[PDB]
């Protein structure tokens, strides 16, 4: 209702890169997978075609779906608040 | 073929123990093993060398003391499956038969509880286990309450129940009684009890009629698997009491079947391999033949055939003359069915007498055609199923010196069965029971021949019996007049159009071997049943006269011979009262009327292709007024056969016109060309759209010696006809029909020079260029959808239609100009978003850039388009599919030329409606910009033409919407990153001026969405245009619509968090501090000051 | 219910054939049905009971029904004549004091009316033991000539070497087919 | 009183109609037995449109089991509403098509529907005021899909002014692994876009991916998605077994909902998500379950109804809730201004109440929409007929048992004619 209720808190991996740290962001709920990418394009100097992004929920340990379409929310693959995100080129 | 699924199916056998534990794994190796084993429940004897040792792995886990519950029950699970897969009958001997092997088994199906509905497979197959084990050779008293008496006990607990356990009860209660020292102690009792609990039963309690079926099933078992000389003594009782149980007053099926296997068994049991009693099975089974149910009738067949098959000849011969009794007029298609399923059960066996065949062969000559109207449809299937079974058998029931009278009557009415028939279980019947006489007795003319060409495949197909093996069987005498008597007495007064057409077109074809029989028997009659009270009748007697007329003037054509050589003066003129005695009969009024309207007009094209003498009669003149009547009161036809009709009036006005209307060779009579003319553009203006189309039609199939000094006329007419007037502008069939007919004419007149009033030249194409590109251009929208594109592809069709005709004569007129805007509007309509219509374009392309004869003048890009358009890459490409023609189309950008209508065609669908389609444009477009993303100079370009397109097109929503998505979609990419170096860049400012206006004061959530997307997405570009987005976005927050100022929130939200440059350190933090901390969807009043701070946070101004 | 069902369910049934070889004990019949499918002879033990023995020959799949011929299983031979085709009959060449009785067991199972259609197949067996009576011989101390109501044919054998097994199983399946077609 | 005959084919097609009796056997008051144990009076009120009043009041489902092999068959008799079944109506036979649609249309399929026929007009004879036929099968096989065509061309040919329903299930590579199965699911479509009425579409990876994600079960089983496929059906036939201010019966459903006669595929959906486990979960409110109802992550259908117009809608809700509540609710739904405004929601959308609630659940709601976005379904298939067709390595099987080239390409035609259809009128508008 305040813009605060929807944000979901993610952390962020690098299974690739193992020497970067961990880094936990809160993205809105309703934001498309294509403005994630755009994100994590402009942030780690990766272009948006060469990205593969996934989403593991605590609940269900080893799972690993992964986020096809771009034109679906977060909210529609079912993720809840921290989920982790991991991140492949 | 052979078990692929050895290894396969042995894992999961071995891989057991290990999954019952959970409930997931099990119920997914349940349905592995269920897939894995219902493949081969085709062809079952694939598994007979795979079954010993499949078996050898699920029943030692059943005898192991150590295994669990769930376990076992998984094991008889999997046993049943392969039980219900291969076959209990050829699965049961191969388990354990030895004496120590019938108390582990016995005491085993006492531990199951018959209220268990989930470990119900192992209460069934245990009992049949038990019956298998019941064959061995010792006794029971050496063994030793008894293990008989468990036994019984056990038989009489599920005989009882209403589970699959039923039938494996009944089989171990038949395996049981029936044996030596079982039989002379325990049989009486159980007897006496099935007794009890038949007249203790009823029919109306469900709980009743499952004991009834039970006992009589137990019964029916007995019998067959009993013995003839200690059944006897009993039969009569059980007869007596089954008598008085009412089996044939009762409303179910099971139960009468049942009763009468019971019946049929107790009098072969009577019987030795005539006494009391048989008299009354007889008369039950005669009386049960007349069943509704198809399995009733079936076992009484069956029933009665055994009985005849034992009986004296004078029993043999009343009960063929009591099943032939069945066949009256007054019985039902019932009692048919049930009489010819007796006579093919008799005839298996060989029990009936030659005497009987003067008879039996006429009942089959009206069972192997039976077809009784029905209502909506007919019925006579499942009675031609048992002629043909019936005439299959009698190729071994009688000898062919026997049945030699009977051979043209049996051979010519399985030839007429197999070939014109509606079904195709009858024709593979038919043709069955044909190869079988042929290959027994050996006595049909041409058996070979016919069972060559009419093989199981080629029979399959209908539309080929009716013209390639019709024609090749009736090739001998002794099937032309028959075939067609038939095909006239039967197939022509049918009830579907479909089969009256193609029972036409199969005397049409078989009228070429027989010219004589078809123009002096044939046509008599079809001529006088024209004038019937049935409509399929006249329907189907008015299209066989049109398809005679034109065989025999086509036979005629081979000589050089007229078709009245064939004709006498009587038939032609009763050809020419056709037209005139519906007229007189009203019989075009009505939808029945309608048919008459499909019907006339064949006649009038095939006579009209004939050459008739009807020149200068009132015959011409009734069937102009029959032609534009139907052509003017179109609106009153179904939208269904719509098309079809007019098709048909138009194609019969212009035989019509092209064969009489010609006063000398090259002319026509002015007084009717005057005439005609005159109405049919007047009518152009006729307020219906139905009529218009018609006329529109009629005008452009006209042929060329007519519009000779009358072409002007027409084509202004036509040109005028078609356009957006204020008072017609949902007219899309309208315009769609004239720009055909255009084109027609176009294509029917040709090219000439000087002679503009003549045929097509270099005075009016001009004219007829500039009118299709007035009508390409064309997206109106109504209730119904976007019509509009119906007229689109009307006007492609008609642009190539007229660009391969002055190609190929006199290709100077073609001017530059006009062929790069025809490619102009052919790539437009190719970067369109939908399948079938990006399709057609894309072919149209394909056949305007690959016409070599000579090639087209002034192609832009020729060499670039045939680079990027290969010949072989033709029939494979799949435009269709969006993705086998975006990223093939999306390559024409490249080119100057083909960069702006390309463009304006590619934004529908990057901005359009559909999930597929727009990522496969996205996915593109992508594509092709990063091969142009480095050079400014493709960049500056794009850009330019996408600000040109924007600008020429706002306020159109058509592109408005889909512009900015399209844009939207770039900037989320990053497509402009080297423009963002620079402050106030050309492209980052033209672009932010356009979108506010474009958006500026808008009702409209989805171009409020992409202005606020758009407006996020700019705010990269530093300098004054990230302000001047700052200052709008502030701006349209407090709009009146708390949706718009949550999704603006959310998008400054985002926008802010992916870009980091945009606000400074101790100034974001308080940013989203406050944006986190604020309702943008509550009254706006305590929004004012939170965006009034925001604004002085970000110093954007205080509006 | 047409052509397209029935065909296809005689073709099948055609295809099946069932065999019943019948005997007294120390006559040859286990040995024999072993040497068929081609396995070990050198123990065989008293069958206390009835086997059945699966195999295919020349496309006939063929189900031969083995039982004891111990005198107290001879009271139980009626639970085996359901829907069989054929009779095979072992008789012991090398034992001439109890052949008589061979033919009585002969004369009985004729007589029943559910063995009746089946065709009767005579093996003298113990043809390589030297005091064999020949199948001259036994053809005249069973009384063949007697029999008309069914078909007969004799024939030694021999389990051990197994000659003459393979040339009566071919006349055996063929008189089979020849009357498959229509039985009366 | 308007009775309805439901007939089954296809194992899938028995297994969702055996789930289906027994659901609404457990929410109007009837116990295996056959006998009524009720508590209200709104059960027996529209309970001899799905059942027949038989000796000593008893209510007997109007269920025909049709199949080609007796497996199913046996296993849904001896199930725990089985005896309540007609062993009578229990037709089936011992080969099956075998994923096959000639086999199972031509072969097969013929054989069995002469019998069939006589338990349909049985089963019909004794409907007073006879409303139709309602079919469920799939489209994944040759047997269920065969079998189910060929009886509605056979009841439009002896029950042409009559319903027809067709509660289809579209396959999903991901839960079946045969190649010829995208035929299976083009050909039906032909007789399903030609021999019906309504045609509620039920797609088999929507449902996985719902199990997947939403459920976060291990590994999802058929018993999860007959689960999911009942729950869906017995939400559909709430206003037809029970009364209110909604009372659109098979017919009248389909005046109502058919805007068009050859576009008639619909996307059902439902917002309280159960699993095939436990069923308690808290009781939710009317805007939330108005919200939840129209998000795509509760939808049986892979279509997204945002990216597509909106034809015909209509909500059914079963709880402790108002009509009054429903309608102040969907006011607030349709209004820009207010903070309740949603998209994807046009004005055209009715409502209705059920007073008895669906099992498990207290507060539930069921979507049934007409939206032009499932033509995104079939052209999803498209790409999986044709890509095979123009090699035409299976069609040997079809053409020497019965079919032809020229069926194939009128269903090409058929197909790409609706498709042009849903896509033209995708972009329908007027003012
Ligand atoms: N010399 C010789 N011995 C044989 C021949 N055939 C069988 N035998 C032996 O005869 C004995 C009895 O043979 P089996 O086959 O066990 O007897 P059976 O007639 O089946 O007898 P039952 O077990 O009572 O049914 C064994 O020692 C066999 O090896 C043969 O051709 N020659
Ligand atoms: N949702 C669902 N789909 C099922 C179920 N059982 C089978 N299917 C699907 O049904 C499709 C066709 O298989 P079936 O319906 O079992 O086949 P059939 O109709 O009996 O046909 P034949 O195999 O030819 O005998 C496949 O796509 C399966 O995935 C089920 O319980 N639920
Ligand atoms: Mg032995
Ligand atoms: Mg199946």
């Amino acid at each position: 209702l305040m813009l605060k209720n929807q944000l979901l808190t993610l952390k962020i991996k690098y299974p690739h890169q193992l020497d970067q740290k961990v880094l936990e962001k809160q993205l809105p709920g309703s934001m498309t997978i294509q403005k994630v990418k755009g994100l994590l394009s402009r942030l780690l100097k990766v272009p948006v075609s060469d990205l593969l992004l996934s989403y593991e929920s605590p609940k269900k340990p080893g799972r690993e779906i992964e986020l096809e379409n771009d034109l679906k929310s977060l909210q529609f693959y079912s993720v809840e608040n921290g989920d982790c995100l991991l991140v492949r080129w | 073929e052979a078990f692929g699924e050895s290894a396969e199916t042995r894992a999961l056998l071995g891989r057991l123990r290990e999954v019952h534990g959970g409930g997931a794994e099990r119920e997914v190796a349940l349905e592995r093993f269920r897939v894995i084993m219902d493949k081969y429940q085709e062809q079952p004897h694939l598994l007979d060398p795979h079954l010993e040792w499949m078996m050898n792995l699920l029943l030692d886990i059943v005898q192991d003391q150590t295994s669990p519950a769930s376990l076992v029950h998984l094991a008889f699970k999997f046993l049943y499956i392969i039980t219900k897969v291969r076959g209990y009958k050829t699965f049961l001997r191969l388990f354990p038969h030895e004496v120590a092997d019938v108390e582990p088994v016995l005491d085993l199906v006492t531990i199951q509880n018959p209220k268990d509905h989930e470990a119900w497979e192992t209460r069934y197959m245990l009992l049949l286990w038990l019956s298998v084990t019941c064959l061995i050779p010792f006794d029971f008293s050496r063994l030793d309450m008894s293990i008989m008496d468990r036994i019984l006990q056990i038989a009489e607990s599920y005989l009882i129940v209403s589970d699959k356990a039923r039938d494996a009860a009944a089989v171990l209660v038949s395996r049981f009684i029936t044996r030596p020292d079982v039989k002379q102690s325990k049989m009486a009792e159980f007897l006496d009890w099935s007794l009890c609990n038949l007249a203790r039963s009823s029919f109306q309690t469900m709980q009743g009629v499952i004991t009834m079926d039970g006992t009589l099933q137990a019964l029916a078992q007995i019998f067959k698997h009993g013995k003839r000389e200690d059944c006897l003594p009993y039969a009569a009782t059980v007869l007596r009491c089954l008598d008085g149980c009412r089996l044939p007053e009762s409303n179910q099926t099971l139960l009468r079947k049942l009763g009468v296997k019971l019946v049929q068994r107790l009098g072969l049991t009577f019987l030795k391999p005539v006494p009391e009693g048989v008299e009354r099975v007889i008369e039950q089974l005669l009386v049960g033949l007349k069943d509704k149910d198809t399995v009733v009738r079936w076992s009484a067949a069956k029933g009665i055939g055994r009985m005849a098959g034992r009986l004296p000849r004078a029993l043999a011969d009343d009960v063929v003359g009591s099943v032939l009794d069945c066949f009256s007029f007054q019985e039902t298609d019932k009692a048919w069915h049930g009489g010819c399923l007796a006579l093919a059960e008799l005839g298996r066996r060989g029990l009936l007498l030659p005497s009987r065949l003067v008879d039996v062969v006429a009942v089959i000559l009206k069972a192997l055609t039976y077809d009784e109207k029905r209502g909506a449809c007919s019925v006579g299937t499942n009675v031609r199923d048992a002629a043909c079974y019936v005439c299959w058998a009698f190729a071994r029931a009688y000898e062919p010196q026997e049945l030699k009278p009977f051979v043209t009557a049996i051979s010519s009415a399985l030839v007429i069965a197999a070939v014109f028939d509606r079904d195709i279980n009858c024709r593979r019947a038919a043709s069955a029971a044909f190869q079988e006489n042929v290959g027994r007795q050996g006595t049909f003319p041409h058996g070979i021949d016919i069972l060559t060409t009419a093989d199981y495949f080629a029979v399959g197909n209908r539309s080929n019996c009716f013209l390639v093996i019709s024609v090749f069987i009736a090739g001998f005498p002794e099937y032309t007049q028959p075939m067609i008597d038939h095909l006239v007495t039967m197939k022509i007064s049918h009830w579907d159009g479909v089969i009256r057409e193609l029972a036409a077109r199969a005397l049409h074809n078989l009228a070429q071997q027989a010219p004589e029989f078809s123009a002096t028997q044939v046509f008599p009659r079809l001529l006088s049943m024209t004038l019937s009270p049935d409509l399929h009748m006249r329907h189907g007697s008015i299209l066989a006269c049109a398809e005679v007329a034109y065989a025999l003037y086509k036979l005629a054509a081979q000589e050089n011979r007229p078709v009245t050589d064939h004709l006498d003066e009587q038939a032609v003129q009763g050809l020419k009262q056709i037209h005139q005695q519906l007229y007189d009969r009203q019989l075009y009024r009505g939808l029945g009327g309608q048919l008459m309207r499909q019907a006339v007009c064949v006649l009038i094209e095939k006579l009209s292709l004939s050459k008739m003498p009807f020149r200068g009669d009132t015959v011409i003149d009734g069937w102009q007024w029959l032609i534009n009547d139907t052509l003017r009161h179109l609106h009153l036809i179904s939208s269904h056969s719509r098309q079809q009709m007019k098709d048909a009036a138009v194609s019969a006005l212009a035989a019509l016109c092209s064969e009489y209307y010609m006063k000398e060779p090259g002319e026509a009579d002015p007084a009717i060309q005057e005439e005609l003319i005159t109405q049919y553009l007047a009518e152009l203006r006729n307020p219906e759209e139905m009529t218009r189309c018609g006329f529109s039609l009629a005008l452009g199939a006209l042929p060329g010696f007519l519009l000779k000094g009358r072409l002007q006329q027409v084509l202004t007419g036509l040109r005028a006809v078609t356009h957006t007037s204020p008072e017609d502008v949902s007219f899309a069939e309208s315009r769609r029909d004239g720009l055909k007919a255009i084109a027609r004419i176009c294509q029917t007149v040709g090219v000439k020079a000087g002679a503009p009033d003549e045929a097509v030249c270099g005075e009016n194409v001009s004219q007829i260029y500039c009118a299709l590109l007035g009508c390409m251009d064309d997206y109106t929208t109504d209730s119904r959808g976007d019509v509009g594109t119906w007229v689109r592809k009307a006007a492609m069709t008609s642009l190539m239609d007229l660009t391969l005709l002055l190609a190929r004569s006199q290709p100077e007129l073609i001017e530059a100009h006009t062929c790069e805007r025809i490619m102009c509007c052919v790539a437009q309509q190719a970067s369109e978003k939908i399948d079938r219509f990006r399709a057609h374009a894309a072919s149209v392309f394909l056949t305007l850039l690959h016409f070599d004869s000579p090639p087209i003048p002034h192609v832009p890009h020729r060499g670039e388009l045939e680079k990027l358009f290969p010949r072989s890459d033709v029939a494979s490409v799949n435009w269709s599919a969006p993705s086998q023609a975006f990223p093939r189309i999306t390559q024409l950008l490249g080119l100057p030329t083909y960069r702006y209508h390309v463009l304006l065609g590619l934004v529908v669908s990057l901005g359009g409606l559909t999930e597929s389609t727009i990522r496969h444009s996205t996915q593109s477009l992508f594509e092709y910009m990063k091969g142009i993303q480095s050079d400014p100079q493709a960049l500056g370009s794009f850009s330019g033409t996408l600000l040109q397109i924007f600008e020429d097109n706002l306020l159109n929503e058509r592109v408005s919407v889909p512009l900015l998505k399209t844009l939207d979609h770039v900037l989320t990419h990053g497509c402009f990153d080297i423009f963002t170096t620079e402050e106030d860049h050309p492209f980052a400012v033209k672009l932010l001026a356009l979108c506010k206006k474009e958006i500026k004061n808008s009702k409209d959530i989805q171009k409020l969405l992409s202005g606020i997307a758009v407006f996020c997405e700019m705010v990269q570009f530093p300098g004054d245009v990230r302000r001047q987005a700052l200052l709008q976005l502030c701006l349209l927050l407090c709009h009146r619509f708390p949706l718009i100022r949550k999704t603006t929130a959310s998008q400054v939200y985002e926008t802010l968090l992916t870009y980091s440059d945009v606000v400074g350190a101790d100034v974001l933090d308080e940013v989203v501090t406050v944006l986190s901390d604020t309702a943008w969807d509550a009254e706006l009043a305590v929004v004012r000051e939170q965006r009034n701070r925001l604004c002085d946070l970000l110093g954007v101004p205080r509006p | 219910m047409g052509l397209l069902t029935i065909l296809k369910k005689m073709k099948q049934k055609e295809r099946e054939l069932r065999l019943l070889m019948l005997g007294l004990d120390n006559a040859g019949k286990t040995t024999i049905l072993k040497k068929f499918n081609g396995e070990d002879i050198d123990t065989i033990s008293p069958t206390l009971g009835f086997n059945i023995k699966t195999l295919e020959h020349r496309g006939f799949k063929l189900n031969i029904w083995d039982v004891g011929g111990q005198k107290s299983l001879r009271s139980y031979w009626r639970n085996y004549f359901e829907s069989t085709d054929g009779l095979i009959w072992v008789v012991d060449s090398a034992d001439r004091q109890r052949m008589q009785d061979c033919q009585r067991e002969l004369q009985s199972l004729l007589v029943e009316e559910r063995l009746a259609g089946a065709t009767l197949l005579i093996f003298a067996n113990k043809q390589d033991l030297p005091g064999a009576l020949s199948s001259n011989a036994i053809r005249e101390v069973l009384e063949l000539d007697s029999i008309r109501s069914h078909h007969w044919c004799i024939q030694g054998c021999s389990a051990v070497t197994g000659e003459n097994l393979l040339p009566g199983i071919d006349w055996l399946l063929d008189d089979i087919s020849s009357r498959i077609f229509t039985a009366d | 009183m308007r009775e309805i005959v439901h007939i089954q084919a296809g194992q899938c097609g028995n297994q969702i109609g055996a789930k289906f009796w027994e659901v609404i056997s457990d929410e109007h008051g009837i116990d295996p037995t056959g006998t009524y144990h009720g508590d209200s009076d709104l059960q027996l009120d529209r309970i001899s449109v799905y059942y027949n009043e038989a000796t000593g009041g008893k209510y007997v489902p109007r269920a025909i089991l049709v199949d080609l092999e007796p497996g199913t068959m046996d296993s849904v008799r001896s199930g725990p509403f089985g005896q309540i079944f007609r062993p009578d109506n229990f037709v089936f036979g011992q080969s099956g098509a075998g994923n096959n649609w000639a086999k199972g249309h031509y072969t097969e399929g013929a054989e069995l529907v002469d019998s069939v026929l006589d338990v349909v007009r049985k089963e019909a004879e004794s409907c007073d005021c006879l409303q139709g036929f309602q079919l469920t099968h799939s489209l994944g096989g040759g047997t269920g899909s065969g079998m189910g065509t060929l009886l509605i061309s056979k009841i439009r040919e002896e029950y042409p002014d009559r319903i027809m329903n067709t509660f289809s299930v579209v396959p999903s590579p991901k839960v079946s692994d045969t190649v010829v199965e995208p035929y299976n699911a083009t050909l039906s479509v032909h007789q399903l876009v030609e021999n019906t009425d309504e045609t509620y579409c039920i797609d088999n990876e929507a449902l996985y991916d719902i199990c997947f994600r939403t459920l976060k079960l291990t590994t999802p089983t058929y018993g999860d998605l007959n689960h999911l496929v009942s729950a869906t059906m017995s939400g559909v036939t709430t206003c037809l077994r029970f009364p209110g201010q909604l009372n659109a019966d098979l017919r009248k459903l389909a005046v109502n909902m058919v805007p068009f006669p050859r576009l008639h595929f619909f996307m059902p959906g439902f917002a309280p998500l159960t699993s095939r486990g436990s069923q308690q979960y808290r009781a939710l409110t009317v805007p939330e379950l108005t919200q939840q109802v129209f998000d795509a992550k509760n939808m049986m259908a892979a279509c997204d109804p945002r990216h597509g117009r909106y034809l015909t809608v209509a909500a059914v809700f079963r709880g402790r809730m108002s009509m009054k509540e429903v309608d102040e609710q969907m006011l607030n739904v349709q209004n820009k201004n207010s903070s309740y405004f949603v998209e994807w929601i046009p004005n055209n959308v009715k409502t209705a109440v059920c007073d008895i609630p669906p099992r498990g659940l207290k507060m539930a709601v069921t979507f049934i929409g007409n939206s032009t976005a499932i033509q995104e379904l079939f052209k999803r298939i498209s790409e999986q007929f044709t890509a095979m067709f123009r090699r035409k390595a299976f069609l040997h099987w079809y053409t020497g048992e019965g079919m032809d080239e020229m069926e194939f390409t009128e269903a090409e035609s058929n197909m790409n004619d609706l498709v042009s259809e849903y896509q033209q009128y995708q972009d329908a508008t007027a003012e």
